[PDB]
């Protein structure tokens, strides 16, 4: 009755696999996350640095 | 008679000149006051010049604060969710895990005792053979 | 004096004109000078205005740097989190591995050569009993 312990053992596999490709766009919506902080991080900066070269 | 005639247009004259004196005096010191006003309007709308260029500079730093939040709240969620997917991970393997145990379970140490006792009794046929090719 | 009169007369003309422009100069520099000084007020009153426009929009960043240091603390944690869980299934995934291939050590039933043993007795048996023929 071991082949029985094999599908629920692919069943489960099949599960994971998905659950690894879901992580992988999570992870892809990280990164494309950071780039929008990393972009209004600098335009904050530039501006401020812009004021600060005119003040000079 | 005529000379009191010219005394008293001799002081006509005299108060004209006071007056006049008096309204020269009003005039330019006025004057001052209107140089002095447009110089202080001039001061304040530059104030208010500069003021306003400060203020939209701010409002853009608001905007991008704003923005800030909300993509790192995003980030927060999606870190969540990451978590939540990293646990089902875990669950599965778990589950995984217990299968492979109970397909270790499944062991024979019945089937040596058959191959002991076939293979001496293939070897038990084969000594009978050796005596039958003998003869 | 008949010449003197009127050069009096003259003057007299002449001063009170002068000073009837000098009056009007006076009222319009008057006029010009409160209008002056209300846009001077409706100014003063705007910078004010605006000032306090500005210490509010100050504190509108301050409120909201706090905030994004707040959503950075909890951003921090799930990060550990994440670390930790990924430690975890490392680990699930090599004992895994272990119970795979100690599976695959007992998979390997060779033991089915039963049916070679078999197949051989009733070769041999055949063997025998030709001879037996002969």
């Amino acid at each position: 009755i071991l082949q029985d312990i094999d599908r629920e053992l692919d069943l489960v596999e099949r599960e994971s696999a998905k659950l690894r490709k879901k992580q992988a766009e999570l992870d892809e919506e990280e990164k494309e996350i950071d780039a929008k902080l990393r972009y209004l991080e600098m335009g904050i900066n530039r501006r401020k640095e812009a004021l600060l070269k005119e003040r000079e | 008679d005529s000379k009191q005639h010219i005394e008293v247009l001799k002081e006509s004259l005299t108060a004209k000149e006071q007056r006049a004196a008096i309204l020269q005096t009003e005039v330019d010191a006025l004057r001052l006051r209107l140089e002095e006003k447009e110089t202080m309007l001039n001061k304040k709308t530059k104030q208010i010049q500069d003021m306003a260029e400060e203020k939209g500079t701010q409002a853009g730093e608001i905007h991008d604060l704003k923005d800030m939040l909300d993509v790192k709240e995003r980030k927060v969620n999606v870190l969540q969710k990451k978590i939540e997917n990293l646990q089902e991970q875990l669950r599965d393997k778990e589950k995984q895990m217990s299968s492979l145990k109970e397909r270790v379970k499944s062991l024979q140490a019945d089937t040596t005792n058959t191959d002991t006792a076939l293979t001496t009794l293939e070897e038990a046929l084969a000594d009978k053979e050796r005596t039958i090719e003998r003869l």
